[PDB]
C-alpha cells in the first residue's frame, strides 16, 4: 500500500523561500521525484527546478527548497510526481515580499530643520535583501509632497535619506510611507509631527497609586506628580493638572477637578475626590470607560513648560480581567489539557503573582509569571463531549465578588475512522531561552494490534510564517512514548509552533492519519547580539565638547548605523519612535498560524498552524484562501 | 582679567541648541573573537547640557537584525546657562527672553556675574561701550532666573549670547543660541483657481488649454517669499460590468468523455465549457480549485477516444459527417489552452471542409447527417439549411485560424467565398435564428455594414433576444450567436440588455436537446469578461510651461499610476498656460502660500507709583462671556526689587488666589520671578490687586519688568504688559522712521572753551574715526520724529567705508531734540567726522548719523575769514586740511 | 642665608610647577586650532586659574590650577596622537 503524502506552508509568499515535505511510506527502494509549479489556471512554468530521491536511508523522506520568482487572490498549481504516481493541488499566494521599516531621527520637527529617516529592507526571515522601493512623504492632509525610488542593492539592506521641511508647510501630523515596487498594495506607515517648538530641559511622570479605579474606593484615584530634570536632578515648581472621562474616542473634560499643588523636590501630590467625579455626569454606567490626566509643569524661574499626559485608566471593580487567547480551542479525548490563561490588569498590561483556580477542583492552583500567564492543567475523560471551562481568580485580599472570571470552550479532536486513534503532544512549556533543551513528549493512543506498525513520527517547526526544520523520530513497538530532545537557537524567537503525526493502515483497508499541533512563545530577543556602552572604564559626566571613546559589541561582518538624540525632544513627543519590541510585535502579527492552541481534525490542526496537508489517497487540509486570519469572532 | 573669576574672553559659548547630531555609519571592521567585534570611537559631545540618549541598529547578513537599544550619557557641569529662546521673534517688537543659571553645587551657593553683550541686531540695554551685567546670589541646588529685554531690528537668523562667571570660584559657561527673527505675518494659502480638465468633453476640441492668472496677494509683506503648488489627480470610474453566473448550482457540467464520436461529444461538450468559463470568471474558488484536475482529465480523456473515430479525413463505419467534423474544430480550437492538441488533427479536418465539402459559392453541404440529431441544436430546422449550415462551418474555421496559418493553403479563398453568398442573401432571412447565425458568421470580417447591420438589430424581439415561434433552445442559441457579434464588433450599448436575459433564464446547461444550447449560452457569457471594458480609461498627457521653465515639462497619468499625485511647485510669482490631451477625466487644484491685538481676549493694565520702595498694580479681564478658568500671573521684577514679605501672604490667604509655599522660601534676597495663580478672571469687570516692593539692590539703568496673563489650557492667548518708573509703558526711548530703528537712549548731544590745531589732530585720529569731510548743507528737512540734513561733500579729507566722490550728497540724521545742537543753516560749510558705527542703511544707499561721537564745527566762508575774529579758526581749519590730506595721523 | 622654613618650601615649589606650565601656555593654547570646540574652552578658561592663582601666592589656588592646567595638556597630547 505505498501511498504518497505531501505538505507545505498555508499561505505562500513571493521572492521568498518556502519549503515542503516529500514522502513515500511503505515504499520499496528508490523513487525519482520531480516537483513543479504552474500558475493558475493553465501552464506558464514558474518553478519546476526541484529534484530529489527518497532513499530507504532518509526513511523515505525527501526534501526541497525553492524560490518562487485584480482585487481577487491569485493561486499556484503545485505538482509532485513520485516515479509514476503523481499528486497535485492548489495553494493561496500572498503579494507580500517581506517587511519594510522606518525610523525618524527626531520625533517632532521644527519647519526648516531637516528630517533624517532610514529604512531597512528584509524578507519573511529577517535577513538582508536587494530589491526596489518607493518612498513618499505626505502632509497632515494626505498629499504626497516629495518621493524617491532608490534600490537597496549591494547596500546591505540599509538605506540613507534626507528631506527638508519648507518654512511654509502645514503643521500637524505628517506621514511617511513606503512599499516594495513589486507589491504596490502592501505599504508601510511612519510619522513625525511638524510643529514650532523649543526643547524643555526636564521630564514629567504621571503615576497614580492604582493602575485602575475601584468604583467603591471612596478615596478615589490618587496620583503622584514627579518632575525631574533631563540630567537627573530634582525639579522645583508648581503645576496644573486636569482630569476627564474618555468614552471610546470621545473625551469628557472635567473643569471641576482642575488642581494646582507645589511640585517640590520633583514630587507633588494630587488626588481627585469621588464627588467631583459623579457631578461631571448613576455609576454602574461609567464602568467600561477609562479616564485621563493632563499635567503641565512650569518652573519657578518661568523659562520652560512641559505637558505630560496619562490615558486609558479603567474604572474596573474587578481589577483583573481573564483572557483565553493564548489558549487552545480544541482537545484530545482522554488526555491532559494545558491552560494558558491570560490575566491582565485593567489597562491592558499583564497581571502578576495572582493565583487562579479551576471551576471545580478547588485544590488546583496557578502562580503568576512576570508576564501575566500562569501554568494550569486538568485530565480530560475519554469523551468527545465539549469542554466548558469556567476559570475563577483566587487572589486573597479580595472577595469572590471582586474576582473576575471568564468562560471559554475547547472542542473534541475528530480521528479518522474515529476508531479511536489519538496523538497527544505534552511539552514542558518553560520561558525557553536560546541555548536550552526542550523535551518533546509523544503519547500515542491505539489498540495493540496496530502499534507494532508505527515506527516513526513526522513533524515540523513553524516560525514567523515559514518552515524552519524537519526530519523524523524513532518509536519501537511497545513504546507508546518517546521523548524528543530539541535545542533552542535564536531563530524560533518570537513564537514557534510544532506539528507531528504518523501513518499506518489499520481497521479494514484504511490508511489512517492522526496528527497534533502546538504553539510556544520563546524569549523575544534580537537574534545575534548588540550593545552600546561608554568606552572609558570609569564614567564621569563629560562636559559639552569633550572626547569620550564609545565601545560597541556586535556580530562580525555586520554593518552598523548610529545616531544620538537630545532627551529634550522626547519631552514634547516620544511616540513614533522604534522599538525592537515593536519589531517582533509586527513579525508575529504576520504569522499564518492562527489557533496555535489546537486542532478540530487532523486537517484543522494544519490550517490552524499555517500548513496545507495533501496525499495520494484522498486526505487533505482546508483550502485557505483567507490572507488575514479568521477575523477574531470575540 | 586679574579678578577672582573668568572674563567674557574665555567663556566659550554653548551653541549646541540642536537635538540631532552624531548620525554616523560605522561597520565592524576589527577582527572578531567568538563572533563579537569591538569598535572605539572618539566623539566630541555637543554643547547642550542635558542627557543625550542613544539608539542603534545592527544589520548582519548572517545575524539578521538586532536592536542595540541606547543607554544614556548624562552631560552636566557645576554651572551653566539654559538660554531659552523661542522658535522665533517678530522684528520691531519688544519681548522677554529667559536665561536660567542652574547651580547644582552641594552646599556652595554661587555669587554669579551675568552679562548681556551688545548685538547691532538687537536694541537692548547694552550698547557698544556700555555693558548690561548684574550680580546675583543663587542658593545651593537651585534654579534662578534673569530677565533681558530687546528689540530685533533685523530679520534673518540673528544671534544671542549670555556668558556667566562666578566670583571667588573659577567657573564659566555661555550659551550662544540663535533665533529666527521673522517679519510679522499671517500664514495663508489662497486658492488660485479650481477647475476641471478633459479635452474630450471640455473645449470640444483636442488640446484643451487652460490660461492661469498670477496670484494677486495684494497684502504680501515686503521682502518675503511665497510659493505655489500644483495638483495632478486622475479621477477614473468603473461601470458597465455585469456578473457572470455563480456556477454555483452548475454542478452537473463535468460528465466523463465516453462513447462513439457523437456520444463522445454530447457529454464532453459541457465538460470543456465549464473549464473555459470558470477560468475567465474566477469562480474556481467557491466551486472547487481541486475538481479542476478531476476535469482536465475528462477533456484530454475524450481527446484520445475522440482520436478513436477519425477516419482518413461519428462511427468510423459511417460516412464522415460535415456536421461532426466542423464541430470537431469547435470543441478543439478552444481546448488548446487546456490540453495537448495536434495541429495535424485540427489542421487536417479544416482542409477537408474547404477541399471536400465546399461548393463554388462557399455554401456548405451535408452528405451524412449526424446520428444523434438533437445535438446539432438549432439547424435541425430543415428551414434554410444552407444559411444555418453555411454560417456554422463558417465559425469553425475562422476559429482555428491563428493556430496553423501555415498548415492550410485552402483557407483564404473559402472564407471570402461562403461570405459572399451570405451577405447577398442576408436580406433574405426570416428565422431570428438564421439572421443571428449568419450574423456572426460574417461579423468576424467587417462586412455587416449597411442593410445587413440594421436588420440584425431589429430581429431582437424586445431588442435583447433573437427568437422564433416554437422551440426555446433555438432562441437561446439565437440570442447567443446574436451577442457573439454584438461583442466581436466592439459595440456595448446593445450588449448590456442582451446579457440580462440569458442569466434571467437561469440556464444551468445540460439536458436533452442542449448540446448546442450549452456550448453557446456559455462561451458567449464566457467571452463577456475579456471584453468588459471595466470602464478603465485615462491616458491624460498634459504639458506645462512656466516663465521659469527653460526646460520642457511633461508627465502622464496612465491608468496604472493614475491616482499617483503628480505635483509641481516653485517659489516665484508667474502667469502661465496648461495644455491637456487624451482620454480620461481628472481635476486640477492649485494653491500659493505666502505672507499676508496681541491680547486676544485678555486685557492687561500695569501701573507703577512711589509709596525708594514702590507699589505695583495689575488689571486683567477676560474677553469671554464665561469667567475664564484657572489663569496664571507670571511676574519678573525690575532690577533691584524684592516683594514685601507681608503682602505675598495677604493674597495667598484670600480665596481665588494662591502662592505655592515655594515662594515664601528664599525670602527677600532670592525672588525675582513670581507666580501668582488665579482661580478666575471675571468677564464682567476688571479684577484688580496690588503689593509692595522695597529697594534692596542699588543700580543704574533698571530693567523694564513685566506681567503675563494666560489661561492654562492655551499658553498662546496671553497678554503681556511692561512697566517702568521712567518711560511710560516700559519701552525705552527710541527714534523710528518707517522700518528703521535705533537706540536713542542717550543725552542731548552738543562754549568754544578751546579748539586748537593739536586738539583736532588727536580727536581726528582716534580709533572710531572713519570719515572726515568738508560738506555744504544743501537742503534741510524736518519731521515730527526727527530731522535730517542733505549735505554735499566738497572734499574727502579721509575716505571711510563709504565710497563717495566729491560732489555727491550724503544724508545726515539727528534726533528732533538736537535742533539746538548745531543750527545747520543752508549753504554753509561744516567740518565733520564720526564713527563707522554711525552708518545707517545699506550701501550704496547709506545714511550718516549725528551721534555723540560726531564732531560738528562751523566752517567760515571765503569772505568771512577776513574778519579779525574768525581768523584764528580759518588758519586752524586750513592747516588741519593740509595736515591730513598728505600727512596723516601721528599713530 | 641658611635653609627655608615650614611654609617656605612647599608654597614655592607649587609656584614653580604652576609657572613651568604657564611658560608654555603660549605653546599648548595655539595647537587647539587643530582640535575641537572642546580644547579651546578647556584651555582658555583653565588658563585664568593659573595666572590669578600664581599671583595670589596661595597654596590652594596653586594646587587647583596646576592640575586643571595639567589635565588639559594630557588631553591635547592625546588628541595629537590620532593626528600623528
Ligand atoms: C535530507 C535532509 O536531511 N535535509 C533536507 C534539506 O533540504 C533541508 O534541511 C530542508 C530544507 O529546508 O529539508 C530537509
Ligand atoms: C479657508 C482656507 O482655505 N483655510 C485653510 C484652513 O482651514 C487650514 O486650517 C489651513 C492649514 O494651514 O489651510 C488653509
Ligand atoms: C534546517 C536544516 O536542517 N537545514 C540544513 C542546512 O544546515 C544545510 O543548508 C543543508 C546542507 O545539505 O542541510 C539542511
Amino acid at each position: 500500500s505505498p501511498m504518497y503524502s505531501i505538505i507545505t506552508p498555508n499561505i505562500l509568499r513571493l521572492e521568498s523561500e518556502e519549503t515542503m515535505v516529500l514522502e513515500a511510506h511503505d515504499a520499496q527502494g528508490d523513487v525519482p521525484v520531480t516537483v513543479t509549479v504552474h500558475d493558475f489556471p493553465g501552464k506558464k512554468l514558474v518553478l519546476s527546478s526541484e529534484k530529489t530521491v527518497l532513499t530507504p536511508a532518509t526513511n523515505h523522506m525527501g526534501n526541497v527548497t525553492f524560490t518562487i520568482p485584480k482585487g481577487r487572490n491569485k493561486f499556484v498549481t503545485v505538482q509532485a510526481t513520485f516515479g509514476t504516481q503523481v499528486v497535485e493541488k492548489v495553494v493561496l499566494v500572498s503579494l507580500q515580499s517581506g517587511y519594510l521599516f522606518i525610523q525618524t531621527d527626531k520625533t517632532i520637527y521644527t519647519p526648516g530643520s531637516t528630517v533624517l529617516y532610514r529604512i531597512f529592507t528584509v524578507n519573511h526571515k529577517l535577513l538582508p535583501v536587494g530589491r526596489t522601493v518607493m518612498v513618499n512623504i505626505e502632509n497632515p492632509e494626505g498629499i504626497p509632497v516629495k518621493q524617491d525610488s532608490l534600490s537597496s542593492q549591494n547596500q546591505l539592506g540599509v538605506l540613507p535619506l534626507s528631506w527638508d521641511i519648507p518654512e511654509l508647510v502645514n503643521m500637524g501630523q505628517w506621514k511617511i510611507r513606503a512599499y516594495y515596487e513589486n507589491s504596490p498594495q502592501q505599504v508601510f506607515s511612519t510619522e513625525f509631527e511638524v510643529k514650532e517648538y523649543v526643547l524643555p530641559s526636564f521630564e514629567v511622570i504621571v503615576e497614580p497609586t492604582e493602575k485602575f479605579y475601584y468604583i467603591y474606593n471612596e478615596k478615589g484615584l490618587e496620583v503622584t506628580i514627579t518632575a525631574r530634570f533631563l540630567y537627573g536632578k530634582k525639579v522645583e515648581g508648581t503645576a496644573f493638572v486636569i482630569f476627564g472621562i474618555q468614552d471610546g474616542e470621545q473625551r469628557i473634560s472635567l473643569p471641576e477637578s482642575l488642581k494646582r499643588i507645589p511640585i517640590e523636590d520633583g514630587s507633588g501630590e494630587v488626588v481627585l475626590s469621588r464627588k467631583v467625579l459623579l457631578d461631571g455626569v448613576r455609576a454602574e454606567d461609567l464602568v467600561g470607560k477609562s479616564l485621563y490626566v493632563s499635567a503641565t509643569v512650569i518652573l519657578h524661574s518661568g523659562s520652560d513648560m512641559v505637558q505630560a499626559e496619562r490615558s486609558g485608566i479603567p474604572i474596573v471593580t474587578s481589577p483583573y480581567q481573564i483572557h483565553f487567547t493564548k489558549t487552545p480551542k480544541y482537545f484530545k479525548p482522554g488526555m491532559p489539557f494545558d491552560l494558558m490563561v491570560f490575566v491582565t490588569n485593567p489597562d491592558g498590561s499583564p497581571a502578576y503573582r495572582v493565583p487562579v483556580a479551576v471551576q471545580g477542583e478547588d485544590t488546583v492552583q496557578s502562580l503568576t509569571q512576570g508576564d501575566g500567564v500562569a501554568k494550569l492543567s486538568i485530565n480530560t475523560h475519554p469523551s468527545q463531549k465539549p469542554l466548558s471551562i469556567t476559570v475563577r481568580t483566587k487572589k486573597q485580599e479580595l472577595s469572590e465578588a471582586e474576582q473576575a472570571t471568564r468562560t471559554m470552550q475547547a472542542l473534541p479532536y475528530s480521528t479518522v475512522g474515529n476508531s479511536n486513534n489519538y496523538l497527544h503532544l505534552s511539552v514542558l512549556r518553560t520561558e525557553l531561552r536560546p541555548g536550552e533543551t526542550l523535551n518533546v513528549n509523544f503519547l500515542l493512543r491505539m489498540d495493540r494490534a496496530h502499534e507494532a506498525k508505527i515506527r516513526y513520527y513526522t513533524y515540523l517547526i513553524m516560525n514567523k510564517g515559514r518552515l524552519l526544520k524537519a526530519g523524523r523520530q524513532v518509536r519501537e513497538p511497545g513504546q507508546d512514548l518517546v521523548v524528543l530532545p530539541l535545542s533552542i537557537t535564536t531563530d524560533f524567537i518570537p513564537s514557534f509552533r510544532l506539528v507531528a503525526y504518523y501513518t499506518l493502515i489499520g481497521a479494514s483497508g484504511q490508511r489512517e492519519v492522526v496528527a497534533d499541533s502546538v504553539w510556544v512563545d520563546v524569549k523575544d530577543s534580537c537574534v545575534g547580539s548588540l550593545v552600546v556602552k561608554s568606552g572609558q572604564s570609569e564614567d564621569r559626566q563629560p562636559v559639552p565638547g569633550q572626547q569620550m571613546t564609545l565601545k560597541i559589541e556586535g556580530d562580525h561582518g555586520a554593518r552598523v548605523v548610529l545616531v544620538a538624540v537630545d532627551k529634550g525632544v522626547f519631552v514634547l513627543n516620544k511616540k513614533n519612535k522604534l522599538t525592537q519590541s515593536k519589531i517582533w510585535d509586527v513579525v508575529e502579527k504576520a504569522d499564518i498560524g492562527c489557533t496555535p492552541g489546537s486542532g478540530k481534525d487532523y486537517a484543522g490542526v494544519f490550517s490552524d498552524a499555517g500548513l496545507t496537508f495533501t496525499s495520494s489517497s484522498g486526505q487533505q487540509t482546508a483550502q485557505r484562501a483567507e490572507l488575514q486570519c479568521p477575523q477574531p469572532a470575540a | 582679567l586679574d579678578e577672582d573669576i573668568i572674563a567674557e574672553e574665555n567663556i566659550v559659548s554653548r551653541s549646541e541648541f540642536p537635538e540631532s547630531w552624531l548620525w554616523n555609519v560605522e561597520d565592524l571592521k576589527e577582527p572578531p573573537k567568538n563572533g563579537i567585534s569591538t569598535k572605539l570611537m572618539n566623539i566630541f559631545l555637543k554643547d547642550s547640557i542635558t542627557t543625550w540618549e542613544i539608539l542603534a541598529v545592527s544589520m548582519s547578513d548572517k545575524k539578521g537584525i538586532c536592536v542595540a537599544d541606547p543607554f544614556e550619557v548624562t552631560v552636566m557641569q557645576d554651572f551653566f546657562i539654559d538660554l531659552r529662546l523661542p522658535y522665533s521673534v517678530v522684528r520691531n517688537e519688544q519681548v522677554e527672553i529667559r536665561a536660567v543659571l542652574y547651580n547644582y553645587r552641594q552646599n556652595q551657593e554661587l555669587k554669579v556675574r551675568v552679562e548681556l553683550l551688545h548685538n547691532p541686531a538687537f536694541c537692548s540695554l547694552a550698547t557698544t561701550k556700555r555693558r548690561h551685567q548684574q550680580t546675583v546670589t543663587i542658593p545651593p541646588k537651585s534654579s534662578l532666573s534673569v530677565p533681558y529685554v530687546i528689540v530685533p531690528l533685523k530679520t534673518g537668523l540673528q544671534e544671542v549670547e549670555v556668558k556667566a562667571a562666578v566670583y571667588h570660584h573659577f567657573i564659566s559657561d555661555g550659551v550662544r543660541k540663535s533665533l529666527k527673527v521673522v517679519p510679522e505675518g499671517i500664514r495663508m494659502n489662497k486658492t488660485v483657481a479650481v477647475r476641471t480638465l478633459d479635452p474630450e468633453r471640455l473645449g470640444r476640441e483636442g488640446v484643451q488649454k487652460e490660461d492661469i492668472p498670477p496670484a494677486d496677494l495684494s497684502d504680501q509683506v515686503p521682502d518675503t517669499e511665497s510659493e505655489t503648488r500644483i495638483l495632478l489627480q486622475g479621477t477614473p470610474v468603473a461601470q458597465m460590468t455585469e456578473d457572470a453566473v455563480d456556477a454555483e448550482r452548475l454542478k452537473h457540467l463535468i460528465v466523463t468523455p465516453s462513447g462513439c464520436g457523437e456520444q463522445n461529444m454530447i457529454g464532453m461538450t459541457p465538460t470543456v465549457i465549464a473549464v473555459h468559463y470558470l477560468d475567465e470568471t474566477e469562480q474556481w474558488e467557491k466551486f472547487g480549485l481541486e475538481k479542476r484536475q478531476g476535469a482536465l482529465e475528462l477533456i484530454k480523456k475524450g481527446y484520445t477516444q475522440q482520436l478513436a473515430f477519425r477516419q482518413p479525413s461519428a462511427f468510423v463505419k459511417r460516412a464522415p459527417s460535415t456536421w461532426l467534423t466542423a464541430y470537431v474544430v469547435k470543441v478543439f480550437s478552444l481546448a488548446v489552452n487546456l490540453i495537448a492538441i495536434d495541429s495535424q488533427v485540427l489542421c487536417g479536418a479544416v482542409k477537408w471542409l474547404i477541399l471536400e465539402k465546399q461548393k463554388p459559392d462557399g455554401v456548405f453541404q451535408e452528405d451524412a447527417p449526424v446520428i444523434h440529431q438533437e445535438m446539432i441544436g438549432g439547424l435541425r430546422n430543415n428551414n434554410e439549411k444552407d444559411m444555418a449550415l453555411t454560417a456554422f462551418v463558417l465559425i469553425s474555421l475562422q476559429e482555428a485560424k491563428d493556430i496553423c496559418e501555415e498548415q492550410v493553403n485552402s483557407l483564404p479563398g473559402s472564407i471570402t467565398k461562403a461570405g459572399d453568398f451570405l451577405e447577398a442573401n442576408y436580406m433574405n432571412l426570416q428565422r431570428s435564428y438564421t439572421v443571428a447565425i449568419a450574423g456572426y458568421a460574417l461579423a468576424q470580417m467587417g462586412r455587416l455594414k449597411g442593410p445587413l447591420l440594421n436588420k440584425f438589430l431589429t430581429t431582437a424581439k424586445d431588442k435583447n433576444r433573437w427568437e422564433d415561434p416554437g422551440k426555446q433552445l433555438y432562441n437561446v442559441e439565437a440570442t447567443s450567436y446574436a451577442l457573439l457579434a454584438l461583442l466581436q464588433l466592439k459595440d456595448f450599448d446593445f450588449v448590456p440588455p442582451v446579457v440580462r436575459w440569458l442569466n434571467e433564464q437561469r440556464y444551468y446547461g445540460g439536458g436533452y436537446g442542449s448540446t448546442q444550447a450549452t456550448f453557446m449560452v456559455f462561451q458567449a457569457l464566457a467571452q463577456y469578461q475579456k471584453d468588459a471594458p471595466d470602464h478603465q480609461e485615462l491616458n491624460l498627457d498634459v504639458s506645462l510651461q512656466l516663465p521659469s521653465r527653460s526646460s520642457k515639462i511633461t508627465h502622464r497619468i496612465h491608468w496604472e499610476s493614475a491616482s499617483l499625485l503628480r505635483s509641481e511647485e516653485t517659489k516665484e510669482n508667474e502667469g502661465f498656460t496648461v495644455t491637456a490631451e487624451g482620454k480620461g477625466q481628472g481635476t486640477l487644484s492649485v494653491v500659493t502660500m505666502y505672507h499676508a491685538l496681541t491680547c486676544n481676549k485678555f486685557d492687561l493694565k500695569v501701573t507703577i507709583k512711589p509709596a525708594n520702595t514702590m507699589i505695583l498694580e495689575i488689571c486683567t479681564r477676560y474677553r469671554g462671556d464665561q469667567d475664564a478658568t484657572m489663569s496664571i500671573l507670571d511676574i519678573s521684577m525690575m532690577t533691584g526689587f524684592a516683594p514685601d514679605t507681608d503682602d505675598l501672604k495677604q493674597l495667598a490667604n484670600g480665596v481665588d488666589r494662591y502662592i505655592s509655599k515655594y515662594e515664601l522660601d528664599k525670602a527677600f534676597s532670592d525672588r525675582n520671578t513670581l507666580i501668582i495663580y488665579l482661580d478666575k478672571v471675571s468677564h464682567s469687570e476688571d479684577d484688580c490687586l496690588a503689593f509692595k516692593v522695597h529697594q534692596y539692590f542699588n543700580v543704574e539703568l533698571i530693567q523694564p519688568g513685566a506681567v503675563k496673563v494666560y489661561a492654562y489650557y492655551n499658553l498662546e492667548e496671553s497678554c503681556t504688559r511692561f512697566y517702568h518708573p521712567e518711560k511710560e509703558d516700559g519701552k525705552l526711548n527710541k527714534l523710528c522712521r518707517d522700518e528703521l530703528c535705533r537706540c536713542a537712549e542717550e543725552n542731548c548731544f552738543i562754549s568754544d572753551d578751546k579748539v586748537t590745531l593739536e586738539e583736532r589732530l588727536d580727536k581726528a585720529c582716534e580709533p572710531g574715526v572713519d570719515y572726515v569731510y568738508k560738506t555744504r548743507l544743501v537742503k534741510v528737512q524736518l519731521s515730527n520724529d526727527f530731522d535730517e540734513y542733505i549735505m554735499a561733500i566738497e572734499q574727502t579729507i579721509k575716505s571711510g567705508s563709504d565710497e563717495v566722490q566729491v560732489g555727491q550728497q550724503r544724508t545726515f540724521i539727528s534726533p528732533i531734540k538736537c535742533r539746538e545742537a548745531l543750527k545747520l543753516e543752508e549753504k554753509k560749510h561744516y567740518l565733520m567726522w564720526g564713527l563707522s558705527s554711525d552708518f545707517w542703511g545699506e550701501k550704496p544707499n547709506l545714511s550718516y548719523i549725528i551721534g555723540k561721537d560726531t564732531w560738528v564745527e562751523h566752517w567760515p566762508e571765503e569772505d568771512e575769514c577776513q574778519d579779525e575774529e574768525n581768523q584764528k579758526q580759518c588758519q586752524d581749519l586750513g592747516a588741519f586740511t593740509e595736515s591730513m590730506v598728505v600727512f596723516g595721523c601721528p599713530n | 642665608t641658611s635653609l627655608p622654613t615650614s611654609n617656605e618650601y612647599q608654597n614655592e615649589k607649587l609656584a614653580n610647577e604652576l609657572k613651568s606650565l604657564l611658560d608654555e601656555l603660549n605653546v599648548n593654547e595655539l595647537a587647539t586650532g587643530s582640535l575641537n570646540t572642546y580644547y579651546k574652552r578647556t584651555i582658555k578658561i583653565s588658563g585664568q586659574k593659573a595666572m590669578y592663582a600664581l599671583k595670589s601666592k596661595d597654596f590652594k589656588k596653586m594646587s587647583e590650577a596646576k592640575y586643571q592646567l595639567q589635565k588639559i595638556y594630557n588631553e591635547i597630547d592625546e588628541a595629537l596622537k590620532s593626528k600623528y
